[PDB]
């Protein structure tokens, strides 16, 4: 039945619905992506400061 | 027309967007890091120059 | 500072050529405040409303929040995003949360 | 000779707001079938200067009830900032390379409406006070969402500097990436500038020319003029920020030739909005914002915070 | 200490004396307090810019926040006092 | 040199002279506008530009507007200009003579970017604080 | 006394070739912090760089000038704007020297 | 967040890192009280470093 | 008809066209075709610092 | 400055 | 609703705990600052035309206090570049940190807000204001006892006792009297602070226990104005017959627990010589006692005439018992032969 009032809210306040959708998905998703480990890694690679010998 | 088509076209536009932006952005990260090697190669003699110039001005003003 | 000065002096110049130019007759009742014809029942006083501050204050406390959002683009390039990322989400949640609390306490 | 560069930035734009007025009556005319101004031109073209002369020639009374100092200082500030917001705008080459001039665009835009508050406060009239107040309401109410969505579209260009925003659009355009934020930016520019459906500051039939009433000749010309300054300016801003273009450094002029198109293509649209929709009323004007725009602006915001990490695509 | 700092500090001292001379409707006091806040902010930021004590670049903005925050609260109380009178400290 | 930063400090201080004197909150709002722009300019001179634009945005673009609301709720007929009373104007002069006697006498970028990654604790307490501040506004006005 | 744009155009090789005096220098600097202590190595690096350009000018130059002239034209000094010439320059060096 | 040094992003030096470092290395088991005597010179040089 | 709008709009364009040109060439006019130089960071300014004196 | 505590004087740039 | 009220009160607890934890100054000023915002609304429950201006007083003074404090921190940083608590390095700053805290405790001559504010709120919010709010500023004073400028501290420390006296003889309604009691004890806490903090914290514990005893009793009888208290002897005689005692423990008659503070304090200061100051202080504490006694006369020792209407009220037992109370009486009284345990506080 809990699925049913999604039809209701989707009928009633769609804006807010899409909002919760992507709003939560943006939190759950990122851990899943492998590229994240590269993503931090890239910022290890670039050296604003000099590499002292 | 149909409502599903609206979301479909929209979301497809998004993903193509993210994709191209990803490619170009990464590439620009590469040319950046290479530019950092460029400056990082230039640096030491500038260090030398600023060095001698400082000691110079300090001597002169001392006189 | 130079462009600021030239802009302000420009505008002030337009003001002075606006007043000291038409060179005609001001007089009373012509200079009386407009009130769609008939004279005002009284000078402007107190258009009081709780419904002003009840939201406007919420403006102020979001604007303080966005003030914290601003560092984000630069913070994104920090060496350790997992330490960051939670917080990047965190404030936004509270921002939303704050709104949410207002949303339904009427 | 930097000064002549500045002068070269300020004269052409004023000319542009004049002819903007004329275009407004033109297009907005042809939407109505009726032709716009025409008889004085031959194509109307000579009109705006005749208009301005009609104003400045006309007597600008100093109201008996008004305090005079605020009453004069407000218009000055209006044109002031309306022009000052133009300086750091890459066309292609900014007159000033501010490290973070976007944020500055927000600063100028945010001091803009304060002038409206004085404009209605010193005017002393009932309509002045009420209209000015509701005006400030709608304005701020839109600057918050304004600045948030601008932030979220700026996470990905890299940084607050403007010229880089060209570089980040050397292909796809930002808009395909995050159009919904472009929508909200558009409408927020449609309200912050106080325009068509979001019409309240002028009030018009609702409040007989709103805050602006008691101002007579010249100062009225200043608020009018400055208003159009903000309209073309937020339009140009949107243009550079959501619509990139090819840019050969050897021929910068080519780029500008493109750019004025892409921005003019926006400004006309406001007029073609003006001919289309009835105004919101002060409740709904703020309702749709706080209730409806904003939450999406947030969800989209976390989403855009989160793409660069998941995509490993950090600018 | 360079004269500029002395000048800002003095702006603080005025931003306090103004709060305490304290007169008529109190809304002026919330202003004077916010002015005080601003002087402390600027006096902080000039310092963190001075010594390149970089972490503390975060403080002034955070300072600002809470300070602005309390002032944001303050108006609300004024509302209530304004609600029964049309405000005056008297 | 120009001493431009210092003379800005002077205009700042008189900005507080006309501001700390208490002649209707609206004109004081003007006082904080002037002192505000002067402020952001002064801090801009050391190049902490982001901050000067915070205050020029977050403060003046936020606060003094909401004060431009309080006066709508307060006002009272015939608000006083600085010249409108002997104690107010006397006060303004009182500031001027003193300050005149006185006259007679990027790192930032990563520096603030550090706030998130390297300083989560402050983010926690600020979040919590502002949130419950909204709650307080509720529990007063309701 | 070479200009900075010209300097940058070839510095990417300059780091690759001149080196030992260079790193000796900076390592010498970060050791004891006093500049005077390492000032002499700070001379040696100058002359080393001079020898580098002396090696340059006799060979690649016209391709070289064809390159840095392309680069100095942009005020961002961005590498991306030119690039193609770098084909000329890098090839003439990788062969002729 | 405390102290002029103590690891800062991108290892940006404090303007007065050195006198500070010496002065703190002077400061441990001495604890607070005797510390205002014996380490005075270091703190002094640090003062002139600051102002 | 509607095409007759154009004289009104083209005059807009040229006006807006002017600054975009006028600045971009003034740079080249002053800088000798060097197309200006941005200096967002202390370092790049250090390159303009090393410069001028070298010429 | 003799007031409160000493103000070292001269131009701002020096620091 | 309670679910929000409890979050406020818990964030007050947090807003003080934060002061008691953090070493960095900025987190202390944040500690007070968060404490404030969460303190004002709880004063505004029930809400009265009176209560509103009560909160106006409290906020206005706490705000200006926090301002001076932050200013003096910034000046400290300017002249030593530090954030750790420790010693301060510039007396012109240090005296202001002392002032700011002097407002936060409500010590005289900064004191005038405290008797008024107490008047404006119910005994719940009142008690909480006079106990929990006294923690944090003391929590920082104990940390900056090392460098305090004792002259400046003892002067407010004394003047708090005289003003905490003379302004106590004059009033009828109890809440204002409780205000002058507390404003008087703070003189005794902040007096010994330069010399030996452990005695301060001891005295603090006794004070909190005491005022918990009183305010729980006033709650139990819902008395306020002195006369209102007078009737209670016939209805539930015990609690008036117990207000007598807790009052005497405020007075520090020596068998009672409340004597333990003074009599350790007199010790400590006497090691320092400084022999005169405790004599004046102890003599004035008597003056503090006297209005506890007069208030005892209104209540238990003598029976003011009852009103008739009271009789029906005899049938109805009091409800909603406050569990913590009996122990708060007993600890605040009988504990005297357990002074040595004070060394647990080291």
């Amino acid at each position: 039945r809990i699925a049913s009032f999604l039809k209701n809210a989707w009928a009633k306040e769609p804006v807010l619905v899409a909002s919760f959708a992507i709003g939560g998905l943006a939190i759950i998703l990122p851990s899943l992506s492998p590229y994240t480990n590269y993503a931090i890694r890239i910022n290890r690679a670039t050296p604003y400061n000099y590499p002292v010998p | 027309l149909s409502g599903y088509s609206m979301f479909a076209v929209g979301i497809g536009t998004l993903l193509f967007g993210y994709w191209s932006m990803m490619k170009w952005n990464r590439e620009r990260r590469r040319l950046q890091i290479e530019d950092f090697e460029a400056r990082i190669a230039l640096m030491p003699l500038f260090q030398a120059e600023k060095d001698r110039r400082v000691l110079q001005m300090l001597r002169e003003n001392l006189e | 500072m130079l462009t600021l000065l030239t802009n302000v002096t420009l505008a002030s110049l337009l003001v002075l050529i606006a007043f000291w130019l038409p060179q005609l007759n001001a007089y009373s009742e012509k200079t009386s405040p407009y009130e769609c014809g008939f004279d005002p029942m009284g000078s402007a006083r107190l258009p009081f409303s709780m419904k002003f501050f009840l939201v406007a204050i919420t403006f102020l406390l979001f604007d303080l929040e966005i003030a914290l959002l601003l560092p984000l683009p630069w913070a994104s390039q920090t060496n350790n995003l997992k330490t960051m990322l939670t917080m990047a989400l965190f404030l936004l949640i509270l921002l939303a949360a704050s709104l949410a609390y207002e949303w339904t306490q009427k | 000779m930097f000064m002549i560069n500045i002068l070269s930035l300020i004269i052409p734009i004023l000319l542009a707001v004049a002819f903007l007025t004329l275009v407004e009556r033109k297009v907005l005319g042809y939407m109505q079938l009726r032709k716009g101004p025409n008889v004085v031109g031959p194509y109307g073209l000579l009109q705006p200067i005749a208009d301005a002369l009609k104003l400045f020639t006309k007597e600008p009374l100093r109201p008996a009830t008004s305090s005079i100092s605020m009453f004069i200082i407000a218009p000055i500030l209006a044109l002031s900032l309306a022009l000052t917001m133009w300086v750091p705008l890459p066309m292609p080459y900014p007159l000033i390379n501010m490290n973070l001039g976007v944020l500055f665009m927000l600063a100028m835009s945010s001091l803009a409406v304060y002038s409206i508050l004085w404009s209605g406060w010193a005017s002393n009239s009932k309509y002045a006070l009420i209209g000015a107040l509701r005006a400030v309401a709608q304005t701020i109410s839109y600057e918050v969402t304004l600045a948030i969505i601008l932030l979220s579209v700026l996470l990905m260009n890299g940084s607050y500097t403007l010229s880089t925003l060209i570089t980040t659009q050397e292909h796809i355009w930002m808009i395909f990436t995050s159009w919904p934020l472009a929508m909200m930016w558009f409408i927020s520019t449609l309200a912050e500038t106080n325009r068509a459906p979001f019409d309240l500051t002028e009030g018009e039939s609702e409040l007989v020319s709103g805050f602006n009433v008691e101002y007579a000749a010249g100062p009225f010309a200043m608020f009018f003029m400055a208003e159009y300054a903000n309209i073309i300016m937020m339009n140009a801003f949107t243009a550079i920020l959501f619509l990139g273009a090819s840019h050969d450094p050897h021929t910068p002029e080519l780029y500008t030739i493109n750019f004025v198109l892409k921005t003019l293509a926006l400004t006309i649209t406001f007029l073609w909005i003006r001919a289309s929709y009835p105004r919101f009323r002060y409740d709904q004007l703020m309702h749709l914002l706080w209730k409806s725009f904003l939450p999406l602006t947030l969800a989209l915001c976390m989403w855009h915070i989160s793409l660069p990490i998941m995509t490993a695509s950090i600018p | 200490m360079p004269l500029v700092y002395m000048n800002i500090i003095m702006a603080f001292a005025i931003a306090l004396a103004g709060l305490l001379m304290y007169r008529s409707h109190l809304m002026s006091s919330l202003l004077c307090l916010e002015g005080m806040m601003l002087s402390l902010f600027i006096m902080s930021t000039l310092i963190i810019l001075n010594t390149h004590f970089t972490l503390a670049n975060m403080m002034p903005i955070i300072l600002l926040v809470f300070a602005a925050c309390e002032a944001a609260l303050g108006l609300s109380l004024l509302v209530m006092v304004s609600n029964t009178y049309g405000t005056d400290y008297v | 040199t120009m001493y431009i930063a210092f003379i800005l400090s002077t205009i700042f201080v008189i900005g507080f002279v006309g501001f700390s004197s208490k002649p209707s909150p609206i004109y004081g709002g003007l006082g904080l506008i002037v002192s505000g722009g002067v402020g952001c300019g002064i801090v801009l001179n050391f190049g902490g530009s982001f901050l000067g634009l915070m205050v020029f945005l977050i403060y003046l673009g936020g606060m003094l507007v909401v004060f431009g609301y309080t006066t709508a709720m307060a006002t009272e007929m015939y608000p006083e200009v600085w010249v409108s009373n002997k104690t107010v104007f006397g006060a303004f002069v009182s500031g001027l003579m003193m300050e005149f006697c006185m006259v007679y006498y990027s790192e930032e970028a990563m520096g603030i970017a550090a706030l998130y990654s390297y300083g989560t604790w402050l983010v926690i307490v600020t979040g919590w604080s502002l949130l419950i501040g909204v709650v307080v506004i509720m529990e007063i006005t309701r | 006394k070479v200009s900075s744009s010209v300097l940058k155009a070839a510095a990417h090789h300059y780091g690759a070739q001149c080196d030992k005096p260079n790193k000796e220098f900076m390592l010498c600097r970060w050791e004891e912090k006093d500049p005077r202590r390492c000032l002499e190595e700070g001379k040696l690096v100058n002359q080393c760089a001079l020898d580098f350009f002396r090696q340059i000018k006799r060979h690649c130059a016209e391709p070289f000038t064809e390159y840095w002239t392309c680069i100095d034209y942009s005020g961002l000094q961005l590498f991306r704007h030119c690039r193609k010439q770098q084909a000329k320059f890098d090839e003439c060096v990788l062969d002729k020297l | 967040m405390t102290i002029q040094s103590a690891e800062q992003p991108h290892k940006i030096p404090g303007r007065c890192h050195a006198f500070e470092k010496e002065w703190i290395e002077c400061a441990h088991g001495i604890g607070g009280i005797r510390a205002e005597k014996e380490c005075k010179i270091e703190f002094d040089d640090f003062v002139e470093c600051l102002l | 008809m509607w095409f007759e709008i154009l004289p009104g709009i083209a005059v807009m364009a040229a006006c807006l066209f002017i600054p975009g040109m006028a600045t971009a060439h003034i740079h080249k006019f002053t800088n000798g075709g060097k197309e200006k130089r941005v200096a967002h960071f202390s370092y790049q300014w250090n390159l303009m610092e090393r410069d001028r004196r070298i010429s | 400055v003799e007031i409160i505590f000493k103000f070292n004087g001269l131009g701002d740039w020096v620091i | 609703n309670p679910i929000i009220y409890t979050t406020l009160i818990m964030t007050v607890m947090s807003g003080t705990m934060l002061v008691m934890i953090s070493s960095h100054w900025l987190l202390i000023w944040i500690g007070f600052e968060m404490n404030l915002l969460a303190m004002i609304p709880v004063l505004m429950k029930n809400f009265n035309p009176r209560a509103t201006e009560a909160a106006t007083k409290y906020f206005l003074t706490q705000a200006t206090a926090s301002m001076m404090l932050m200013m003096a921190i910034i000046i400290n940083l300017l002249y030593s570049g530090q954030w750790t608590i420790t010693k301060m390095f510039n007396p012109v700053a240090m005296t202001m940190m002392t002032m700011a805290l002097a407002m936060k405790l409500g010590l005289s001559p900064f004191h005038f807000w405290v008797p008024e504010v107490t008047q404006g709120i119910s005994l719940q919010a009142g008690l909480l204001l006079l106990t929990w709010q006294k923690l944090a500023p003391l929590s920082v004073l104990c940390q900056i006892s090392q460098s305090i400028n004792p002259n400046l501290m003892l002067t407010m420390a004394m003047l708090s006792i005289l003003i905490g006296g003379w302004g106590g003889l004059n009033q009828t309604q109890l809440r204002k009297i409780m205000a002058y009691s507390s404003i008087a004890h703070m003189g005794w806490m902040t007096a010994v602070l330069p010399y030996n903090t452990t005695m301060t914290i001891l005295n603090l514990l006794i004070y909190i226990t005491m005022t918990l005893a009183m305010f729980m009793l006033l709650i139990h009888s819902s008395a306020t104005t002195t006369l209102s208290l007078s009737h209670t002897w016939n209805k539930m005689p015990v609690i008036t017959s117990l207000m007598m005692v807790t009052l005497l423990s405020m007075g520090g008659l020596p068998p009672l627990s409340g004597f333990m503070p003074k009599w350790m304090i007199i010790q400590e200061m006497t090691k320092n010589e400084s022999i005169i100051m405790p004599t004046l202080m102890a003599m004035t504490a008597l003056l503090n006692l006297y209005f506890y006694m007069r208030l005892a006369y209104s209540s238990s020792l003598t029976m003011f005439p009852s009103t008739n209407n009271m009789k029906m009220k005899w049938q109805f037992e009091h409800t909603k018992q406050m569990k913590l109370l009996p122990t708060m009486i007993v600890l605040s009284t009988l504990v005297l032969p357990m002074t040595p345990a004070l060394s647990s506080l080291n």
